[PDB]
């Protein structure tokens, strides 16, 4: 198989750059349209991260920062698969996640929300997908976060995630939410996404059969990245 | 995700398919039975016998019973056993039998199992897992057989202690006896009523 | 992969123990609720049956008991797959089946139904599933069986089956029926099952493309057993 | 009441003579259209069969051929009413039936199907309808019959029947099937019938209330023949 | 109003149910056959024989045939006959037979029927109503057999004259012959092709 | 016609024995299932009551107890047909009825309801069905009856009825209500009946065309009893 | 086909309609009662008495009872009886009674029935069919009364032997007694609990 | 795995031989029905074509005939999978295709349509499916073809294809069309196919994600062939 | 389960894609043709020729024909052949040709195939499987070519004997001839009408 370029990103499946409902985007969005280019080696390549660099608790947010005891909050396991748009699994992709604690408080200097800090919770983890594109980490379910878009704005509970895979063109950062959260229907950030089907693509589903008795609940969340087309005739990439 | 195939009663003639011999049907050369002790099987031979009573106190004469147990060193002859120990190479660990059509008594010739590791580094008292099928029983009933000569181990057993009604724990303890030079554990099962045997959802 | 415990059996997908419509269950059902326990090695292990012990006709009910000639009745092949709830195939599982003959008569001492016995039919077979969880046997389609629940009760045509697989917790015995049988809608035993979707999970489907011309018809029937969850953090099974 | 002629047969309620889907009909169907004629005494008359000629077991296919024992198969009773299109009962009509055995094997020299013969089953019976047009016989439910139309063709279970009543114009031979049989929807012979309502007119219905406990099941099947119009003015039949 | 039960082919094994004897099945004491002439039957005995050919010109060796006719005086042994005349008390007027599995020939031993009244005071030429059933035939085919020695009557026959294609009328006329001292009418039926026999919807 | 046994009673068309919603049934219901038996002469026979024993006013509840005057209340005629499940009329069956008066007061020592007694009303009648299974009696429409199941329980207006017919197996006692009564939808006794169609089988319908001007209203109410199957083969009843 | 009219409880005041006299209501000249023995009735007079107990062991004081039985020769005074024998012309074979409002006792004055033919040429032991109605009982409960002095007949009785729980059979046997010169059979009915009376679905 | 015979061809999923709407079929269709036979080695075997014989441009219709320049027309890539009815991929099957040019003109001596010939286009190609049953070729989208069935008949744009696979019984030749072509709904040839679902099985779907920017469009088209049943009991093929 | 892709006519210009040479199109280096005999091919060389006639008796001048046959020892050059025998390494066993645009004649240069095993231990007479495609033909028509010099083998051939209309069997037998020193089998195909060639659904 001789690979060509990644399929064109479908701009209609993503939020636009300019979204007045999300205030801070008004000054941080280009007024010019993006210039589309034909891909080269620069766009189809990406770095490789060796597993040797990862600590044993890097994907366990419940314990990777615990000092005197355990974090306060809902023990939940999150797992799923990372595939490309053509259904092919994405192997050894770097998945990084971060979030606020059970109070909805981020361990970040610029966060002054009155929600209480948890001395035993850090809020960040990472991991590499296996050969089947599978990933799994453990954490505390984050609480909603009150913020200033309109004065009484509230982000539904959410976990931030980032992926670096096989091609630079696949670079993606997003957020996923939890099934049932009512704040999902009123969030300005989630509404920047044009279609309803795409909004639902960011919702982690309760996976009851994979709950661990007297221990943790479980949510299933799959991620889809852009995929490469194979070449059977001229190969102009080079 | 798929749902488990729903259970149904084993039916009144359950012997045809699981114990052809008892139904006078010779079709298989090798027949599965209630004798788990082979020539070179390690451990002390024991006989497990009893009856199964319905809600009226009458024995079921059409019940089918199967047992699953570890060898003498508490290792299961199963690839799922993760103890890292070698199991008795001459022990299947499983057996099947039917109550007698006339009297209702059932029995197995087996070995007294060794202690098996429990969850979180605990140790389970010696026990035999047992299940019963029969007409009127929609889903196989699971229970365990413990031995009365293992009083100290039973007192510390995780599963027995997970039964909050202390009074019911005794229904899972078989009584030791000795016909001649053979050890026999009597274990009667009461499906309904007083002294109703404890059944588990495993 | 480090395996944990089998997923919890869903009691709502199974018939209750006490079902007044099925008379004999009134005295053979515990009055106490089942005590749920956390699994140990005892529940996750099971015996292994070597193929060496199986005769060549063990899965052929048409010939494994034939003496002077062939059994009288409808030649039918039944096949399908055995999977666990997570879709994984169940390999080398022991599948045992038994049934009445074409008259609806069981070769059992306690059966005095006037339906005629077939000297060339036994009614029992067995086999092990292959690496794909596939199984296949041949038999005579059983006739309905008149019985005494209410005086004029009739079991639809059915074949009894039993499975012993990888875990004792998967131990299961049930019955399957044939698509189209009208007695299916009035059977008290099949009605002990709460949901309609589960009742239909016991119906073998006509598989016309797999009929063997001028020989036998074919029914497709798949079986789903409980499945194990994998462990990625603490492993308390031991 | 002075009777006239039988109402015109409705050709659209019957299969056409030429039906390519049913192969053998290609060479055994007239290329010319049927010539319709006005009825005369020849068409409105028919023979009479005295009951004295019928043996006591003529309508009992379970016992009229039993030698050493009973036939193997499903004991079923079939009964119903024979009426004319105007709802009038058809009295003392000769009803003859024949069928294959429980294996789907016909006791006929030209049948070499591997299905097993039953030494205690003949496959034919007959009877006369009573004054209410009622009829009843007992038999073994026939098994489907594999045949060569397309190589893997299968007739659903069926019983052949023939009627000779009051008028030669009513002469009819057909087949009836059993409710629920899945082969009904794929049979080329049953499909030669143009309408769905007419196809269902050939299906015997399960009659549960008339089952005989620990003995036999029962199917209800009514037959409709052509009927005569009454004359109130000129009578040109003669 | 109800619709007529739809027709279906008689099937390849039609002999089992309508002619058990021909299928070597002895179940009935009294069997229906192709002999309509009894000891005291009135009229001149005649033998009706022939074959049935398919579209290829090949005889059907699995066809079943039945006939219905009046007695020697043209009266039908049927309560539906309104002639007011007394019928031959020793005549059923009906018969059934099957083609020979090997040769394909069929035959009946009967009596030559007398003239029967037609519609509107007309007179029908002597005839025998005949119907055929068989594999491949979805609905019994109706036809009539007239006799060639009744030329004058046939010319005035209402039914024959209702066939506008004069050429086809001859397909309904059997030919007289005389083996020894017996009268035989040969009547071949051609279901398809040239000289295709006329079939009626009665 | 040689009669066999009565068709099996369909337990699903009747209320169960144990119905917690109807309190007094908790201690007066067997814990064991009913034992179904094959019928004998004992079950297919029943007593005969001669018409000679019936007084002229036995079916007239308005006058059979009137002393000084007429009962106070709504004059209504109730009539209908008694048939067996196969539609055959039930001839000379004994039909006995009883009810409370217009106040909802029963003329029974154990009734202390404050509803007023009517010195001219008794509340009981009886009659035999004619050859067509027809019956007819006259009465006063009963008022609802307050009772102690839950403290504020109220029986809708109702008339109790009992039938003794041809077979002991047909013995039946029940109650019928009047179309439109709102209490029908909240009665615990009527709710012991599993299906809605069966509940409606106990509702007497207003029969306006049969009202008698300036005199009485009329309700139509038909009753269906179990029926016997006819026998055409072995007769094992004896 | 039509469905059977659904059953409903007889209700607390069931006496008004079925036993007016017991409710102090004189409306009928001829009242149905619990006395089946007439002046010229054949057979040995017997008194059948007992009580009906609920789940608490307390007698129902509002229950209604009816019985149906054959005469002394085992023939039912019913047109449905096909024995071809002549029945006792002075025997209705049926009776009705109510428990006493105070004590709870009920009774019938009848005759000990003769043996009645069973199915397939068998013979039923002498018995009386009995049914009970009452508040709290949604459907009349059917049962049978056998006699303890007919031990040999009872052992061979088809219906009694169709009860697989041998222990329950005794609940259907009444005990013979003799007040003075009269024969009395005591038959207590227990609707719920231990020694619960067997009830049939006929 | 021991293979048996190919499943019976379903005549109802194919056009009949005689189709008056398609004129030339009137004289080129047998009047006799096809004789169905049981398969033998002759029907289950087929030739093998080595890849060594295929030129490098055999599957590139844009360049395999280009002389002075490129063909005029719409550059399109067509790809898909060849499977058997049971979903198994068909490996190393010979796929041959041919078509008219962009004008709707065939490079065939008998074609005199005024549509213009393209000196740089031949109209034929071929290829072997890989191990996954995948195939891919490049061509110029053909223009509709006017023909004489009825005087103004027009074939929608179409590409002819032929397959020779594992069994002679799978031999198949057909045509596929392009999604959206309006002529599809009025073509007499496509209408010879009985069902609508089967007609749609011949329509190549636009596969936008696999378009090659500033170069070619892409259509997806899968092919299903007859499949073999496996044998587990008697093997009578030989 | 999936449905087979529906068939469609090969079309009037079928030569472009399957026989480019015949359409004057040189695009492939290696072209498939009607010559199955190679230098080292075993067996007796034979020439198979004939014409295809429509319903009017006129030859199709646009028909395409392909054949599939076993080698001289009755072994198919196919991995699906389970005979366990080694096949002629210099034999493809398949060929394709088109009728001549002017005369209508077609032909193949091949080898006379050896007998191939039939079902259930039978032996098939030597034969060549043939299929035809063309404008007007919606689905390729399957037929077989047998040889008249194999009379004894043909009489016992399973497929030929599965044709109940004995008269049609001859339509599948080609006639041997000898131009000079070469053997030629003439096989004409008649799609419609009299002597219509037998076509199979394989
Ligand atoms: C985050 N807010
Ligand atoms: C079934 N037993
Ligand atoms: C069977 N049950
Ligand atoms: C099984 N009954
Ligand atoms: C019948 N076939
Ligand atoms: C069937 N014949
Ligand atoms: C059979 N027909
Ligand atoms: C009434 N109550
Ligand atoms: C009302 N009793
Ligand atoms: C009132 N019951
Ligand atoms: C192409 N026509
Ligand atoms: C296009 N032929
Ligand atoms: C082009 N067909
Ligand atoms: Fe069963
Ligand atoms: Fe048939
Ligand atoms: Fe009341
Ligand atoms: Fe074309």
């Amino acid at each position: 198989i001789i690979w060509g370029a990644y399929a064109q990103r479908n701009t209609e499946d993503h939020p636009p750059a300019y979204a007045p409902g999300y205030k801070t985007s008004v000054l941080r969005s280009p007024k010019n349209a993006l210039i589309s280019i034909a891909e080269t080696l620069s766009e189809v390549t990406a770095p490789h991260f060796s597993a040797d660099k990862f600590g044993p608790k890097d994907n366990d947010l419940i314990l990777n920062y615990a000092k005197d005891g355990l974090p306060i909050g809902e023990r939940v396991i999150v797992h799923g698969y990372v595939r490309d748009q053509f259904g092919r699994p994405v192997k050894n992709a770097l998945v990084e996640v971060w979030q606020a604690n059970a109070s909805g408080r981020y361990r970040h200097p610029n966060d002054q929300y009155i929600g209480a800090m948890d001395p035993n919770f850090g809020g960040c983890g990472r991991m590499l997908t296996d050969d089947n594109g599978y990933y799994v980490f453990r954490t505390i379910k984050p609480g909603p976060y009150p913020w200033r878009n309109r004065i009484n704005e509230w982000r539904p509970a959410h976990i931030h995630f980032s992926l670096i895979a096989d091609g630079w063109a696949q670079r993606l950062i997003s957020q996923f939410y939890f099934e049932g959260d009512t704040l999902i229907d009123s969030c300005p950030i989630l509404k920047t996404i044009p279609s309803e089907q795409q909004r639902r693509a960011l919702i982690a589903l309760e996976d009851k059969s994979n709950f661990i008795e007297a221990d943790s609940r479980c949510y299933r969340f799959d991620i889809t990245l852009r995929g490469r087309r194979a070449t059977y005739f001229e190969n102009d990439l080079t | 995700e798929l749902k488990e195939t729903p259970s149904q009663t084993g039916g009144p003639y359950v012997h045809i398919g699981l114990l052809p011999k008892q139904a006078n049907i010779e079709v298989f050369e090798h027949n599965l039975d209630n004798n788990l002790v082979q020539d070179n099987t390690q451990g002390q031979r024991i006989r497990l016998e009893g009856q199964v009573f319905d809600g009226l106190g009458l024995p079921l004469r059409d019940v089918l019973i199967e047992i699953w147990q570890a060898d003498t060193n508490g290792v299961y002859p199963s690839q799922a056993d993760t103890q890292g120990k070698q199991v008795d190479p001459n022990f299947l660990g499983w057996g099947r039998t039917g109550a007698d059509f006339g009297t209702g008594f059932w029995s197995f010739n087996t070995i007294k199992p060794g202690a098996v590791p429990g969850r979180k580094g605990s140790t389970q008292a010696p026990h035999i897992s047992l299940i019963i099928f029969a007409r009127g029983i929609n889903i196989g009933l699971h229970t365990r057989v413990y031995f009365d000569d293992e009083a100290e181990a039973n007192a510390k057993d995780p599963v027995l202690n997970s039964i909050e009604w202390a009074t019911r724990r005794q229904t899972l303890v078989a009584k030791r006896e000795e016909r001649d030079g053979e050890v026999v554990y009597r274990f009667d099962i009461r499906i309904q009523g007083e002294n109703e045997t404890v059944f588990f959802d495993i």
